[PDB]
């Protein structure tokens, strides 16, 4: 499923003209400030839910479990611990 | 004299007064409970370790930096 | 899964009035959030191609459809590496999202599956 | 014809590091492969050097590690580099595996590199476990004891196998000396399998974040990915530096600075952090043999991803529901890790069982269901 | 700029020689600079600072 | 587990060596050696430290040779093969108070005082744990605590009952540099000294780390420029498509 | 312009220079592990008596 240079396995290409300029002719950091602020904001905003929802859920689960465990091993939690074992 | 003696006393009377009271109340109860007979044949003997820990943790938070500053 | 499977199950849903009433709106939202149209792809450009059946279906595309698919893949690759999205006419509009490949792959698979069945015939 | 293509030896190197045709749109998650190669080279260099100063005999092992720390020039650095790089190796391997799962790198036609990959992961676990025993501190001994006793669960012959592994009736000198020999060997085996999975990959080439063919648009590996790899090499070296020079013991257990004592048992015997999720899975099953099977299955089940993923599309970039499911799967894997090092107490016992069920149900139920439904939504949604 | 390019950069042999010579200079000067800076931020604490008492 | 079973967690004290760019205070290290020698060394060994290790850290070559030469070490047998002793040399390790574990336990009501050469790395907390433990013996155990015989209450020690009694009291040592030897001061100095004993490369390591951080950061910056430079023709590529 | 090219080679050259200096430091510190360790260097300077040694 992959060939090599000259016969890579692409369907025939026709009609596309491609253009680019030398690395010495270009500013490598052109538009960096706009990218760093606005592009990163767009990309992050669009993926935020997929990180926030599972992280926040599993952190809540952990927080509740760790707080209960801590409470069960206090004086106040003696009776509830006795039942739990 | 040990600078810590005064710093710890100050922190107990001051920012850690609520914790100091709880420890004090606990000790009063436990000593009284030990005084009562048939304490040795009780199921649950209370200690004051928890309250002590809460107090010491508090004193240490208010003292650590101050103590090392004078050594 | 086979394209045949996907197409048949989808047709069962589209037949049932109840089912279509609840599934079609969900599927349209799914496609909007999927966001492949924002890289100028058509849905069929995403189908896995490294399979004998799919390679055969792609070889049967008319030359025009084939040349345009090559351009959309190259253009989407350039958006991907640049971390940009399509704008303007590069965004695939819903009416341009045509199933250009589905008929070819369904024919390739029809023969492939008939061959499998007929390899297992038992004279009665 | 250029020499790099004409000469058969040069041409092999050329095919992998220079003319190798790569997709033009690999993102930074395609850099973990070269970081893993870097970790492997650091571990070989530091490991062989520690072997020049280490003594595998149980009467001398722990002290030979102190001699390395105290007397050997730069011994502290070589030791801490080796110990911390073991953790970095697992961070990079989890990132590389997570990349592979998110982007569908296990799908045809890349089943074979993925399957050899699963074996690489098992060899890394064994390598790291044996190397940790070599210190012969308290965690070394007690971790070897409890992990090697899991083999006792094998029916009929299990006890005999354990005595055979230990070379005696408990973990002692024979076990330490054999772990040294095998710990030296296993990284060479691991390097061979790493090479095999790359040769297997070379038939399809790298996948890419869009999940489509890259045969339409290839870039040479050099100079583009050579220079892009340098960025993450230096980012890795900065993290390495912060641990090795400024916090060399953050990732370790203080008990491993106490010499092994078969009499005294440490407060809590836990594996190194990177093995913790598998330990939580084992605790979840009450049966000994059940637990061992589950723990092994948790790794071997990776082999069925090519089958249970029913999607007609490769990877998650365009699949919102799959992306949510993947997020929950990853976070659950981290919670299992945390539960591997808590005490066996309420309410963590039940929570560990629920997280174990979720771990397995991803492969067996959720991914097959979600991938089926998404196929239908793509079709109906784009009509 | 042309002159500088022509002498130090154009020939790779010259470029590599310049890089290696600069690396040598950097290494020696950076060593001395860090040593002095380290001694200033940790003044009064190191053995060299208390050695004179003994 | 209960908090008592864990032990109270020590405060984070501001040690001079805390700080990416901070060495130990060597005057504190020297004072801490004197506390070790006059108090701890009665029960605790420091077996991983040789006399040469003190030199140019806490003491001059001559001071350390003087300490070594006051002791007797086992020599090679004489010509009739009889045992002999020799005076200590800088290569010798600091000798421990007891000949074996059994003797150590017999002198300490069954408890075995650990060797202190790695103690700062072998306990969670490090210097803070040592300082907290040494200074954290309350006059009276919290009401309700039952100590086993030969145990002392200390909340920092897991379970609360430690076989080591309080040993640092104001003026048990007379420091040679005129520092007031209070309980707190002695605990701070000996905790610093023991931290040095556990990690004697500490000062060199952090300075080498500073050099590495600077070089690696500059290389990271330059690697970003170079990658962007090399990739710009790919990032900047444009297409015109005319469908055939 | 030559100035334009020279700037990019200054970046490449600096990077090559720090990589050379970093490699040298790495190699030197690392390989020094093979030179005599501190405990070996502590075993020189043998002192020998002469009173016991007879003539001939
Ligand atoms: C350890 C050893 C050290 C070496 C470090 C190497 C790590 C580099 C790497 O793989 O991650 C960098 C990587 C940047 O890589 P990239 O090639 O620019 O884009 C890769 C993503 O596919 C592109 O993702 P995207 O274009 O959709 O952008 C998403 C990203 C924004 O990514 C940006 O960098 C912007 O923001 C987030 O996802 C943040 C989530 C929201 C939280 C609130 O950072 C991420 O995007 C991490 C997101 C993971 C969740
Ligand atoms: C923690 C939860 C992570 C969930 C990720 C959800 C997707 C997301 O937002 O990621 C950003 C990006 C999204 O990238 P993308 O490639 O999907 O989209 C790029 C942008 N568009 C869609 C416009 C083309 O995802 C990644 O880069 C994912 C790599 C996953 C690595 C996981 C490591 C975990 C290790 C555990 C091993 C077992
Ligand atoms: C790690 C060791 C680093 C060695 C540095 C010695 C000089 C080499 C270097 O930095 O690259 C310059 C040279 C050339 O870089 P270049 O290819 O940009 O220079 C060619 C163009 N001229 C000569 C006009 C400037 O690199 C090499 O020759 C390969 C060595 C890699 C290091
Ligand atoms: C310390 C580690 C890094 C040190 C080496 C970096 C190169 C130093 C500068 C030299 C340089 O930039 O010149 C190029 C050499 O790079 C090269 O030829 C190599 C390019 C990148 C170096 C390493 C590649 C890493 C990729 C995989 C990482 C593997 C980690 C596993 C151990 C040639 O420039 P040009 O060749 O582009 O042409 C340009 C015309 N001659
Ligand atoms: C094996 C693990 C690799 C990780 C390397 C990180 C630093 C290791 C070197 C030791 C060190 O701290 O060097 C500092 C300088 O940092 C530096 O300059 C080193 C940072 C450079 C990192 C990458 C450069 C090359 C690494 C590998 C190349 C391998 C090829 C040959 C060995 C101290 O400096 P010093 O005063 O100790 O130095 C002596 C000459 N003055
Ligand atoms: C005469 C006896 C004695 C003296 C003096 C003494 N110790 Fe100990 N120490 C012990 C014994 C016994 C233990 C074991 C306690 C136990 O494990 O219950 C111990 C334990 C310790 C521990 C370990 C506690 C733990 O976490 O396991 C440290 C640290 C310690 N000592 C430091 C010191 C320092 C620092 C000094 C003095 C400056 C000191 N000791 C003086 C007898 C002594
Ligand atoms: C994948 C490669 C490797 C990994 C993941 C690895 C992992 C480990 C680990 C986790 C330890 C315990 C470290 C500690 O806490 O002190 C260790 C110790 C050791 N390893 Fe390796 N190792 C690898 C390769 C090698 C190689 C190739 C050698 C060659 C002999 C080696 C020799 C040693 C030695 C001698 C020790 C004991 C000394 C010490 O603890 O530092 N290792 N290794
Ligand atoms: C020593 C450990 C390993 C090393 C050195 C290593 C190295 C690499 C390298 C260099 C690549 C090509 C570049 C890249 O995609 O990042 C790669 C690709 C891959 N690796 Fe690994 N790998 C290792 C372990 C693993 C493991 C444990 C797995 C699977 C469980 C795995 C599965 C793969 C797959 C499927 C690919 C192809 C991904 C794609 O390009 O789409 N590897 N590996
Ligand atoms: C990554 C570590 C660097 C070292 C490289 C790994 C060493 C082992 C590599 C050899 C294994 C054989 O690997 C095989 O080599 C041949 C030629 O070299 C390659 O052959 C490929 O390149 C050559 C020209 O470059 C073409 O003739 C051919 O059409 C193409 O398939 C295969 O794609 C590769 O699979
Ligand atoms: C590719 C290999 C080619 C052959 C290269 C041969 C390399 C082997 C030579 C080892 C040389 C070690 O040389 C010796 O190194 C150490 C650092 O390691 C230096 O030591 C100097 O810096 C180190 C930190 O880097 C400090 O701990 C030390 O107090 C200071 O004196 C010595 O000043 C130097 O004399």
């Amino acid at each position: 499923y992959m060939g090599w240079w000259g016969h890579m396995g692409s369907p025939p290409q026709k009609g596309i003209a491609g253009y680019t300029i030398s690395p010495f002719a270009a500013r490598p950091f052109a538009g960096v400030v706009h990218a760093a602020i606005f592009n990163t904001f767009r990309r992050t905003k669009n993926q935020a839910l997929f990180v926030i929802l599972p992280v926040s859920f599993f952190y809540y689960v952990w927080t509740q479990a760790s707080e209960k465990n801590e409470w069960l091993y206090t004086k106040a939690g003696r009776h509830e611990l006795a039942k739990a074992l | 004299p040990d600078p810590a003696i005064a710093l710890h006393e100050a922190a107990a009377e001051g920012p850690c007064h609520d914790f100091k009271h709880h420890f004090d109340e606990c000790v009063e109860r436990v000593t009284k409970a030990q005084e009562a007979e048939d304490y040795d044949h009780a199921e649950y003997k209370e200690d004051c370790v928890e309250e002590f820990f809460h107090l010491q943790h508090c004193i240490n938070d208010n003292t650590a930096d101050k103590l090392f500053r004078v050594l | 899964a086979s394209i045949t499977s996907v197409v048949k199950t989808s047709e069962l849903i589209l037949k049932s009035p109840l089912l279509s009433k609840i599934v079609v709106p969900l599927a349209k939202t799914y496609v909007k959030f999927s966001g492949y149209r924002q890289l100028g792809f058509k849905m069929n450009d995403l189908i896995i191609e490294e399979t004998p059946n799919m390679q055969l279906a792609l070889r049967r595309l008319p030359p025009t459809e084939s040349y345009d698919r090559v351009y959309r893949l190259i253009r989407a690759t350039q958006f991907s590496l640049s971390h940009k999205l399509a704008t303007g006419n590069d965004i695939t509009k819903p009416e341009e999202d045509d199933h250009y490949l589905i008929p070819y792959i369904l024919d390739v698979e029809a023969e492939a599956f008939e061959k499998d069945a007929l390899d297992n015939l038992e004279v009665v | 014809m250029a020499l790099r293509k004409k000469n058969s030896l040069l041409n092999m190197a050329n095919s992998y590091v220079l003319d190798s045709p790569q997709p033009s749109n690999l993102n930074y998650f395609w850099n973990f492969g070269s970081l893993l190669a870097l970790c492997l080279v650091i571990q070989l260099a530091t490991g062989i050097t520690l072997a020049m100063h280490y003594t595998s005999h149980a009467s001398l092992a722990f002290d030979s590690v102190e001699h390395i720390m105290r007397d050997v020039n730069f011994g502290w650095f070589i030791r801490y580099a080796h110990a911390n790089t073991a953790s970095f190796f697992f961070i990079c391997i989890y990132a590389h595996m997570g990349r592979n799962i998110y982007y569908g790198s296990y799908k045809t036609p890349r089943v074979l590199p993925w399957s050899i990959g699963v074996i690489i992961f098992l060899l890394l676990i064994i390598t790291a476990f044996m190397g940790y025993v070599l210190v012969f501190g308290q965690m070394s001994l007690w971790g070897a004891t409890v992990i090697c006793n899991l083999v006792s669960a094998i029916p009929w012959l299990g006890e005999d196998i354990v005595h055979f592994l230990w070379g005696g009736f408990s973990v002692g000198n024979p076990t330490l000396q054999r772990f040294f020999a095998l710990h030296y060997l296993m990284p060479f085996v691991l390097a061979v399998f790493a090479l095999l999975h790359l040769i297997a990959l070379h038939t399809a080439g790298s996948s890419n974040p869009l999940g489509i063919t890259s045969n339409v648009d290839k870039l040479s590996m050099h100079p583009y990915y050579s220079f892009k790899d340098l960025i993450t090499v230096f980012a890795f070296l900065l993290m390495f530096t912060l641990f090795v020079f400024f916090s060399p013991d953050k990732l370790g257990h203080p008990d491993n600075y106490i010499p092994a004592n078969p009499m005294v048992t440490p407060a809590s015997i836990v594996p190194e952090w990177y093995l913790l999720p598998f330990y939580a899975i084992l605790r979840a099953i009450p049966d000994k043999l059940g637990g061992v099977i589950a723990m092994v299955a948790a790794i071997l089940i990776l082999l069925i991803l090519p089958i249970v993923d029913r999607s007609i599309i490769r990877g998650n970039a365009f699949k919102p529901i799959s992306k949510l499911l993947f997020g929950f799967f990853i976070c659950n894997f981290l919670l299992l890790g945390v539960l591997g090092q808590v005490h066996i107490e309420p309410p963590f016992i039940v929570l560990g069982q629920i997280c174990t069920i979720f771990y397995f149900s991803y492969f067996l139920i959720l991914l097959p269901m979600v991938s089926t439904i998404e196929n239908i939504f793509f079709y109906i949604g784009s009509l | 700029a042309t002159t500088f390019y022509n002498v130090f950069v154009k020939r790779n042999s010259a470029f590599v020689a310049t890089i290696l010579a600069s690396a040598f200079v950097f290494d020696m000067t950076f060593e001395t600079a860090i040593d002095n800076f380290w001694d200033r931020i940790n003044a009064g604490k190191q053995w060299k600072d208390i050695r004179h008492k003994y | 587990m209960t908090a008592a079973e864990h032990g109270l967690h020590p405060a984070e004290y501001p040690w001079p060596q805390n700080g990416m760019l901070s060495t130990f205070d060597h005057a504190s290290l020297r004072r801490g050696y004197q506390v070790y020698k006059e108090v701890c060394a009665a029960c605790h060994s420091l077996d991983r430290i040789a006399w040469r290790n003190l030199v140019g850290v806490t003491h001059t070559t001559d001071e350390a040779k003087a300490f070594a030469e006051e002791l007797e070490y086992d020599d090679e047998p004489d010509d009739e093969g009889n045992p002999r002793k020799r005076p200590g040399k800088l290569a010798d390790y600091i000798p421990g108070p007891y000949p074996n574990e059994q003797a150590a336990r017999a002198a300490n009501q069954g408890a075995l005082p650990p060797d202190l050469s790695l103690i700062a790395k072998a306990r969670h907390g490090g210097a803070d744990y040592i300082f907290a433990l040494l200074t954290g013996y309350p006059d009276e155990p919290p009401a309700g605590v039952v100590l086993a015989p030969g145990m002392n209450y200390n909340p920092y020690f897991p379970g609360g009952g430690i076989g080591m009694a309080r040993t640092l009291f104001d003026g048990v040592v007379e420091y040679e540099d005129g520092t007031p030897a209070t309980t707190s001061q002695m605990a701070k100095d000996v905790a610093a000294f023991l931290t040095w004993a556990a990690e004697p490369e500490h000062d060199e390591r952090k300075k080498l780390g500073l050099k590495a951080i600077i070089v690696i950061s500059a290389m990271l910056g330059l690697s970003v420029y170079i990658k962007k430079f090399k990739w710009s023709p790919i990032k900047n590529r444009k297409f015109i498509y005319n469908p055939p | 312009t030559d100035a334009n090219r020279l700037f990019s080679y200054f970046m490449i050259g600096s990077f090559g220079m720090l990589s050379a200096a970093g490699a040298k430091a790495t190699v030197q510190d690392f390989l020094s592990n093979m030179s005599a360790s501190a405990d070996v260097l502590a075993m020189a300077k043998v002192e020998v008596k002469l009173g016991a040694i007879p003539l001939g």
